[PDB]
């Protein structure tokens, strides 16, 4: 109880956390949302900035809810601006990660996926989403997963593959240090993001997509005509999941942990998956 | 040098005897890698427990020798003595099977297909999973069941008798579900001792449906095409290792659990022993 006014980081990406913009004339955040902050600037030629005010959903945000209220802490929740989820820049990390080393954040609570070096900076809950990386394509085309030829060795191929990534995340820190040839091959058909990289395959700019498996599975549910599909038995590479993390040393980590297993145990995750995750495909 | 416990489960600890000089039989797949182990030779209920040297290989041994390599420990190798994964049971309150073992010190470490749950973590300290799976569910090539809200399973009676091995995790949480309370306590008259007791009941069609980890079945099934998995997974966790929440090596095992599944080595076990 003592000291449980937490501040939290998060970042947008569909459907573990949605940002909407509040209502104005209000300024209140309604139904099923929460409110969540973003420092914007007034221009670049400065340091100012203005917080707004904004609401923020899904799969993770009702995870933090949940983790509220079985755990006792209310919070002050703000989205990321220096990065993303988080990548380590001449020693120095960004992104949510950055957030919670650098101590602006008692806990991230997102799309973020434990790994090796990160949790070297900070500690993890358990995993609440399984995730890894997988292979997105358009149906009928075929490649066995990561470590098909066709992508370790491109320029065997006449014509060579065209495959990307989104960088600075933990999908491409993988590819980086197992991958060396993929990965600098690779580097040309870097996507900005999620989006651009679907419609880059849907318009056959792309021949795959390597990214997180969470979303791209999200992705292919929801696609329309179930053109968009995921690689193998639905398959997985560096299985991992997604995790809270939390300072090196957090007296919040146990409960934390204990309260995420028991949702497990409850059937209260299955619900979540069900109201978040599920696609018509 | 630690004292590392594990359990008997196909593909993740095979255990054979010795040969007559004391030794493993020497096999490849690439050698196998094996350890000596020491298990009760009596398996029985309520039996004195006479221990042996007997032969432990598998994905958990190779697991714990990448383990020992990387983090520079020695250790030795035993079977858990009462066969079990580990239950909390009223005496107050003691832990049963290998949960037990590592909390009196008989055990350092946990190296097993040991699901991670809040009922344990309350008292153990987890690593991040080594293997992600779930529960299915094993019946004889020709039993047709939808999976695990079939009507069979959901309103059961003694036509159609099914059950899964007592004092795992499972087991305590069907004997307490409120939803389950037909089948937690249909299944209470019919668990068995042991995984491979019920695999082999199955194909002897005396267990018609056995709920069971994924990743033990859907192996069975690759393997004795008389059996086969049924439904969607369900329940689906990890499996971690265990050691006590004052182990120094809490860090370092973790660590290595997320380098080898990021490089590779965990995929490299799958393929040795799972696919
Ligand atoms: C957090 C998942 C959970 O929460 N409550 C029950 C389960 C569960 C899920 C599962 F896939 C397997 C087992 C289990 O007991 N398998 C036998 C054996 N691996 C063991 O550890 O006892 C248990
Ligand atoms: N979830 C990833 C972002 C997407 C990816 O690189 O796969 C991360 O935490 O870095």
């Amino acid at each position: 109880p003592d000291d449980n006014h937490l501040s939290i980081v998060t970042l947008e990406e569909a459907p573990f956390v949605i940002v909407e913009d509040i209502d104005p004339l209000t300024e209140t955040c309604v139904r099923n949302t929460v409110p969540c902050r973003k420092f914007v600037k007034i221009n670049n030629s400065t340091n100012e900035g203005m917080n707004v005010k904004k609401c923020c959903k899904g799969f993770c945000i009702d995870i933090l809810k949940k983790l509220s209220r079985t755990v006792k802490f209310t919070y002050d929740l703000y989205l990321v601006t220096n990065g993303k989820h988080g990548k380590k820049v001449n020693n120095v990390w960004n992104g949510m990660i950055g957030e919670v080393v650098y101590q602006r954040a008692v806990m991230a609570v997102g799309s973020l996926t434990i790994n090796e070096e990160r949790s070297e900076v900070v500690d993890f809950s358990v995993p609440f989403v399984e995730t890894g990386i997988s292979v997105m394509v358009s149906r009928g085309t075929q490649v066995t997963g990561l470590s098909d030829k066709k992508f370790q060795r491109p320029h065997d191929y006449s014509p060579p593959f065209r495959f990307g990534t989104v960088p600075n995340g933990s999908t491409e820190r993988n590819i980086r240090n197992n991958y060396p040839y993929m990965h600098q091959y690779m580097t040309r058909f870097n996507q900005r993001g999620v989006e651009d990289a679907l419609v880059s395959l849907k318009t056959g700019k792309l021949d795959a997509f390597i990214y997180d498996a969470a979303v791209l599975n999200y992705k292919a549910g929801r696609d329309e005509g179930c053109k968009l599909v995921t690689i193998g038995s639905g398959y997985i590479f560096a299985t991992t999941g997604y995790g809270i993390a939390l300072q090196k040393g957090s007296p919040w980590k146990r409960q934390i942990d204990l309260a995420l297993l028991q949702f497990v145990g409850d059937g209260e995750m299955e619900e979540l998956e069900t109201l978040w995750l599920t696609g018509i495909c | 040098r630690l004292k590392i416990v594990t359990i008997h489960q196909e593909p993740f600890v095979y255990v054979k005897p010795t040969l007559s000089d004391g030794t493993c039989k020497e096999e490849f797949t690439d050698p196998v890698k094996k350890v000596i182990c020491t298990g009760p030779n009596d398996t029985s209920p309520g039996s004195p427990r006479h221990t042996v040297p007997q032969c432990c290989y598998g994905f958990c041994i190779d697991l714990l020798i990448k383990l020992a390599r990387t983090m520079n420990f020695t250790y030795e190798v035993h079977l858990v003595a009462d066969g079990k994964f580990g239950t909390q049971e009223r005496v107050k309150k003691e832990w049963n099977g290998m949960m037990g073992e590592l909390l009196s010190g008989q055990a350092d470490m946990i190296v097993a297909p040991l699901t991670i749950n809040n009922e344990r973590a309350q008292y153990i300290e987890f690593s991040k999973p080594f293997k992600y799976q779930g529960l299915t569910i094993l019946v004889k090539k020709g039993t047709r069941i939808t999976g695990i809200n079939d009507p069979r399973l959901r309103n059961p009676s003694d036509k159609f008798i099914y059950a899964t091995v007592k004092q795992s995790s499972v087991d305590i949480y069907f004997r307490r579900q409120v939803e389950l309370s037909t089948m937690y306590r249909h299944m209470e008259k019919h668990n068995y001792e042991s995984a491979a007791e019920a695999i082999q009941a199955v194909r002897d069609n005396k267990l018609h449906a056995f709920i069971w980890d994924s990743a033990v079945l859907e192996f069975e099934a690759s393997q004795k095409c008389d059996l086969v998995t049924t439904g969607e997974l369900f329940f689906r966790s990890g499996f971690g290792i265990g050691m006590r929440k004052d182990s120094p090596w809490k860090q370092n095992v973790s660590l290595s659990i997320l380098k080898s599944h990021e490089n590779g080595f965990m995929e490299d076990l799958d393929k040795t022993w799972v696919r």
